């Protein structure tokens, strides 16, 4: 319930057939068939597993879906597969070089699977009995553990009183114990003792009894990047550095013994390697060092597929002084495959609009829509998809449930293009401050 | 400083040495800021924000942790919970090494193999020689014999905050002041003492306060 | 008593239940279409359906455009969360840019927790523990002026009464659901034990020992994910001296922000807690750089953004960090077609005078009509702001003079007293050494 | 199994005592590039020669990766191997001297050989026995500790130091727990508790490792090789103490520092010294710098000092630039991004571009790798479509080929597939043709 409408959110996945054939307008998809048959090939590559790092691009004009395409790929990717979505701008940090930021996105986006049984014991705790010898050394025990339905006793070792003992539990708390591994939690304290101790205490809390077997089987599966074992294994305690971004350049001595034992893992067969996608949207805005890093990135074994997003023609390249295209260099250029995206008509224009209001539960006339979709021939779609927005609010001030003409008319009105709002500041360009901070702020000459 | 000296069977020297600098604080920002009382929510939101809405609460999120103790290989699920609400001079003092389970993702890097071997290893063995240049450095310049150069010009004790009208201020300033486990930590206990409380008072050794 | 500064004046758009603006109300004169435009957002905002809504306000200066802004926080209320900044504020020296603009926007989303507050206080008549080396439980007697209650208490807290030195005749104070324990003093019952004495006496309270209380909790989810992100450790509850090591701001985690958002999530599904988005306002934008305008395309992008206002008083003005981008409003092409342009246009002479006089009654202060007129033409002729910071040397020197009202001489003495950027300029251009 | 744009390259392919022949291990061509490569391997393998510097200079795609990993391969996997990019020695921590000196220790590497005599097994019994007279005042008061050791195929009891006492009960070795002890420090630790003792209890965690295998006595020779880069790195931070700097900084982010010039030459001191002794042996190995025109002045005039030292490896650089200003400086017009300095002492190797029946033989290699079936008219047409626009893009079309043939069922790659793979994705000439005819903000 933490999530609201975005941008795209009618996308989910891709809308194609068998035969990788786009439908001209399903699951959310409108138009773009040669641009969602190759990214159906893509897929097709990434969910093979047997390819290793290859670059593609996605290059076109503005407002042309090349980032609802990465979205369509993202949602019919499915889950269990890493999918990491940055942006140009988040690699120029000052604690981080933009070597390690881009291995550490690098290695964020390829991770590997690891199943393992469970066998818990959770419920109730009764009684603790504990039996101590002459010599002290070790120690028998008496576990009575309670569900609802079903009450037993367990026979404990040593190390268990040890365990037990750190983090005291007190014969009414709720906990559980796995059987194969010997882990051990304290969910906290049962609602039946609520009203014993008549003021809590900072470190408890009240949970549910649980009801049913004592004994059960479940199995898990986890999924765990490559990233997450190079920031474990480079301290003492590194899961606060996983959530606190506290890693700060982690050596390649580590990394090099991580691949090599994850490779043994895999010949041994406990654990299986899932690629996955990492997505740089609007790559244009990085140095000539990222982009040789990521030349020279792309030939290992665990290396993802790189998406990269352009709506830039012959521009200049950062960190250069010279004009290339998508402001890329061509050596990156040479490793790469593009994937070209084109401009819509008025037809695509109004199912796309259509799809918004439908997702944004509005409800048009043929009218609105229609000149809705003339808006956003003339200006862009995005002018359009706000407009829908505003002017439902517009609408419901009226008394009135769906929109009408008047209505988009008074959102036009009120909200301007990019267009009018040019005209309008060169018009009145005295009154707005210039490149040499000159302004009129009187009004009488 | 500013301390307690003489103007002139036993006698007690206690200290007392303190700044001369005061920092005067009123009473309303502690009682209102510092203190919970009836009128404000201190211990509240505290509790919201340190055990509710928790991360590495196995009451509500027993799958993370669950997660964790595959990655770590940690034997209980509640030591993030514990680590995470610590404060880091008591996690370095209360450290004990555990023993951790093999099915982890958790490893033994090469210099942490190296280290390990030559903790207690002799002299004339090739990995501890190869191991222990600074000892070897420090015995052949012959650094226990010399002398000392440099000393301070001022020495001063933190500067002293005073409130008019408060022993709780007090109580809390002695206690953060005088710390009794970081203080036990940086010094030890006497031998005798030692004797009497594992012996005479039948105190095992893991039960003694780290020194 | 009072204090004014440069609004509050300002209380709200002004509109009625159509929409419609009147031409004075809610301290706002003229500017009709701003105003009904901004009362759109403002009911897009309580609809609390949308994420990633950004808005562009933009006009010259001195137009009105921090007050429409003001003007929308004070018709959503002090509920709604509303973040402003200035875009110089982004630039920190502890982490980048766009983890600072990532906090800023997880500031405007806010939680309501309703909860309970449950306190026991009074003198302690009887603390006696029973063991089975541990403690089972202690039984505590408090004492008030109106009676007294017996209460049972884990070990926990009798652990927390030992460590703040509790014993027999002090006043002490519980609370239920935390367990937390703080000592009041000792009684005045014990106050002639000894003639001198080190401890502080306070009296017994005069009402009853149980009290409960019913308090609602405001929080953001940048709250929660700095309480989940400390890297130095838990906090004790008081601190007066500082950590061995100073804690600095780190790049926060996707997958820390994911957990808060799934925990967020599963107390909302219980009845918990009620979800509020708000506003982050940005004021100065063309102060920022390219990158951080490249971050906000993607950041405006998330399931969990809130309704973003801008301002700028540029034209076609180049943008930061670039050397060939001309762009209006100091605005990237890529971010203004993400926008919705709402104009603000420039006074007149009769809402510069109406301005004028509600800033005077603002500043309790009288004026004259002569006086009116002549601030007024000051106004047109100089700056809307000259003679609102002029209102009040003219009151001082009415002061002086043993009078309640400004007249003519008081505003004619301000005006020679007091320059502007134009005379000021005059003066620095027709000068020989630096002015 | 995955592939990525190299692993077919096995080697160089040169012979015994002679030239390279024209398609071996992978490579197609090439024949003097490879030669002179393989000159520099045997080189390498003489372990004498220190600080010299190679740099393979040519076009793009043209192999001089291809060629370093073939000197990789060829030298083994014992020998170190530092792969690197010039843009990696920009660091935020500390200074990029102290990178590059990592970089240069990280390829040097140390073999070193040690006996170790060692006693393991289940205990059979542990008992301190009092001695024949005790001391008043206190109580145990041992002369030795018996202890019983059981493996597979032996057992044999051992007559202890009271001093590994202290260890027993230090370590909580109890009867039944396998245990390891070393002959000079005693030192015993616990492995962990048996297998035959497993199901005593319901619920426990002691793990359970099987009994150990071979004699409760044995004295193996065990081979450990180690960086000299690690030795650095272990005897710059302090060892296992017990203050609270050091475990206090165990807790913390392990920040890079700048090592002395001290420490580096007690190392090498240590190391030439049990060299002597005939203990150690020092493998010199191949530090990889990849595009050399991304570096600075600064690191340049690093290198030209670095390379003089004693116990410097070989370095290998690769540049694709032509006259290019270098970095760092305004006006330097130099040839591969190189400043002279540098250029002089190194020796150039020239890679030259290939031919249409090297780029065919490539993508015919390229394809029976990836495990693909190409007819012949479709490999001609990817033969020419690779000379007219890129041979990396042809070699980058052969996957999408594959998936377009198994989509309709087919396991062969034919002319249509090619077509339909042209038609969806562009090579750089096709894209910037685009770029060039449109007015969009294309
Ligand atoms: N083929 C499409 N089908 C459905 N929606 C689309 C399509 N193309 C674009 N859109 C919509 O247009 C809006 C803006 O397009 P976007 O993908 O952001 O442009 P760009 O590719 O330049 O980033 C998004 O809300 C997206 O949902
Ligand atoms: N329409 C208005 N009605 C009343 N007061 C106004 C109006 N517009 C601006 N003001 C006042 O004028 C002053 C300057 O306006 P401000 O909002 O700072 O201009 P800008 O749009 O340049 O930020 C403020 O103190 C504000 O209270
Ligand atoms: N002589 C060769 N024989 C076989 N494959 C080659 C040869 N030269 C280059 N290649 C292949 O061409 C691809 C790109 O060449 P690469 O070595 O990256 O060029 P560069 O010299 O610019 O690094 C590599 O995947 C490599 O396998």
């Amino acid at each position: 319930s933490l999530s609201l409408i975005a941008a795209h959110s009618h996308i989910t996945g891709l809308g194609l057939d068998e035969n990788l054939q786009p439908r001209p307008t399903s699951e959310g998809m409108v138009g773009q068939l040669q641009a969602r048959r190759a990214a159906g090939v893509i897929l097709k590559m990434v969910q093979n597993g047997t390819i290793a790092g290859r670059a593609v691009l996605v290059a076109g004009p503005p407002s042309t879906g090349k980032t609802a395409l990465a979205m369509g790929v993202s949602q019919s990717l499915g889950k269990d597969v890493p999918f990491t979505a940055i942006a140009g701008s988040e690699i120029f940090s000052l604690e981080l070089s933009k070597t390690e930021a881009l291995t550490q996105a690098f290695r964020k986006s390829i991770g590997i699977k690891i199943k393992e049984e469970t066998e818990l014991i959770e419920g109730e705790v009764v009684e603790i009995q504990i039996d101590r010898s002459i010599t002290g050394g070790h120690k028998q025990g008496k576990l009575t553990i309670k569900t609802t339905d079903m009450e037993t006793i367990y026979e404990l070792g040593n190390k268990m009183i040890d365990g037990l003992t750190k983090e005291k539990v007190l014969a009414g708390d709720v906990i559980s114990i796995d059987k194969a591994s010997g882990k051990i939690t304290k969910l906290g304290r049962s609602f039946a003792r609520s009203r014993d101790y008549d003021a809590m205490g900072a470190d408890t809390r009240f949970v549910q009894c649980p009801e049913g077997e004592l004994q059960k089987r479940k199995t898990v599966v986890h999924t765990v990047s490559l990233h997450e074992i190079d920031v474990i294994n480079s301290r003492t305690q590194g899961f606060l550095a996983l959530f606190t971004g506290d890693t700060g350049e982690i050596r390649s001595e580590v990394r090099d013994q991580i691949n090599t034992k994850v490779a043994e893992w895999k010949e041994e067969g406990k654990a299986e390697i899932v690629p996955g996608v990492l997505f740089i949207d609007e790559v244009h805005m990085l140095d000539i060092e990222c982009f040789s890093f990521i030349n020279r990135a792309l030939e290992d074994e665990f290396a993802p597929i790189v998406m990269m997003a352009t709506n830039r023609g012959v521009s200049k390249t950062r960190g250069t002084n010279y004009k290339s295209p998508h402001g890329l260099p061509l050596d990156l250029l040479d490793r790469s495959i593009i994937i070209t995206t084109k401009s819509y008509n008025e037809q695509e224009i109004k199912t796309i609009l259509s799809i918004r209001a439908q997702e944004e539960e509005v409800e048009l006339s043929s009218d609105a829509l229609d000149l809705l979709t003339k808006t956003g021939v003339e200006t862009s779609l995005r002018y359009s998809s706000n407009l829908i927005s505003v002017a439902q609010q517009i609408a419901m001030k009226r008394k009135n449930n769906t929109v009408e003409v008047e209505d988009v008319k008074r959102a036009y009105l009120l909200f301007l293009d990019s267009a009018r709002s040019v005209k309008y500041v060169q018009e009145n360009e005295s009154q707005y401050i210039d490149d040499q901070g000159n302004v009129q702020i009187s009004i009488a000459k | 400083t500013t301390f307690g000296k003489t103007t002139s069977k036993f006698t007690d020297l206690i200290y007392s040495s303190r700044n001369p600098i005061k920092y005067s604080l009123p009473r309303l920002i502690y009682e209102d800021l510092i203190l919970p009382n009836y009128n404000n929510d201190v211990d509240i939101a505290n509790k919201l924000k340190n055990v509710k809405f928790n991360i590495f609460n196995p009451s509500t999120n027993y799958e993370l942790c669950l997660f964790l103790s595959k990655l770590t290989g940690e034997p209980s699920l509640n030591e993030f919970f514990r680590v995470s609400t610590t404060p880091l001079l008591k996690r370095v003092i209360e450290r004990t090494n555990g023993p951790k389970n093999t099915d982890s993702l958790s490893f033994k890097t090469i210099t942490q193999e190296l280290l390990e071997v030559t903790r207690n290893a002799p002299s004339e063995g090739v990995m501890a020689s190869l191991l222990n240049v600074e000892k070897h450095a420090y015995e052949r310049e012959y650094l226990n014999c010399i002398q000392r150069g440099y000393h301070p010009n001022v020495s001063a004790p933190p500067v002293t905050i005073e409130v008019l009208g408060s022993s709780h201020v007090t109580n809390s300033i002695n206690n953060e002041l005088f710390d009794p486990l970081i203080s036990q930590a940086l010094s030890d206990i006497p031998a005798i003492t030692q004797y009497n409380m594992h012996v005479k008072k039948g105190i095992p050794v893991e039960d003694f306060p780290k020194t | 008593v009072t204090r004014t500064a440069a609004h509050t004046h300002i209380k709200g758009l002004g509109l009625d239940e159509s929409g419609v603006a009147k031409r004075v109300e809610g301290g706002f004169v003229g500017q009709i279409e701003a105003r009904e435009a901004c009362g759109v957002i403002v009911d897009l905002i309580k609809a609390k359906k949308m994420s990633g809504r950004a808005i562009l306000l933009a006009g010259g200066p001195s137009t009105g455009k921090t007050a429409l802004a003001l003007a929308i926080s004070q018709e959503l209320g002090p509920k709604v969360p509303f973040c402003p900044l200035v875009g110089s504020e982004l630039y920190s020296v502890e982490v980048k840019k766009t983890e600072t603009l990532m906090e800023n926007f997880r500031r405007a989303i806010g939680l309501r927790i309703k909860e309970t507050k449950e306190v026991y206080e009074g003198e302690v008549t009887e603390l006696t523990p029973e063991d089975a080396k541990t403690i089972s439980h202690v039984i505590v007697g408090l004492k008030s002026a109106k009676g007294t209650k017996t209460l049972r208490l884990d070990p926990t807290i009798y652990e927390s009464i030992q460590r703040e030195k509790v014993s027999i005749g002090d006043v002490i104070y519980i609370e239920a659901n935390t367990g937390a324990v703080k000592r009041v003093g000792r009684s005045d019952a014990y106050a002639t034990e000894f003639d001198l004495e080190t401890e502080e006496y306070v009296p017994l309270p005069k009402g009853e020992v149980h009290k409960k209380k019913e308090i609602v909790q405001d929080v953001t989810l940048h709250d929660l994910d700095v309480a989940n992100a400390r890297p130095q450790g838990g906090q004790d509850v008081i601190s007066m001296m500082g950590q061995l090591l100073k804690p600095k701001k780190t790049e926060i985690t996707e997958k820390l922000r994911q957990e808060v958002n799934k925990v967020v999530a599963k107390y909302i599904d219980q009845g918990v807690a009620e979800l509020i988005p708000g506003v982050l306002f940005i004021d100065e934008v063309n102060m920022l750089d390219i990158e951080i305008f490249t971050y906000l395309n993607k950041a405006l992008e998330s399931n969990i953004a809130p309704v973003v206002v801008l301002a700028s008083n540029r034209g076609m003005t180049t943008v930061r960090g670039t050397e060939d981008v001309i762009s209006p409003h100091g605005v990237p092409p890529d971010l203004i077609d993400r926008l919705l342009i709402v104009r603000t246009l420039p006074y007149d002479k009769d809402e510069i005078r109406t301005i004028i006089e509600r800033r005077a009654t603002v500043e309790r202060l009288q004026v004259e009509s002569s006086a009116l007129d002549l601030l007024a033409t000051m106004g047109t002729e100089t700056s809307l702001r000259y003679a609102l910071q002029l209102l009040a040397p003219c009151g001082i020197l009415a002061q002086t003079s043993n009078r309640k009202e400004i007249v003519v001489n008081d505003v004619n003495e301000a005006k020679l007293l007091f320059l502007d950027a134009k005379r000021s300029t005059k003066i620095l251009e027709t000068s020989a050494n630096y002015l």
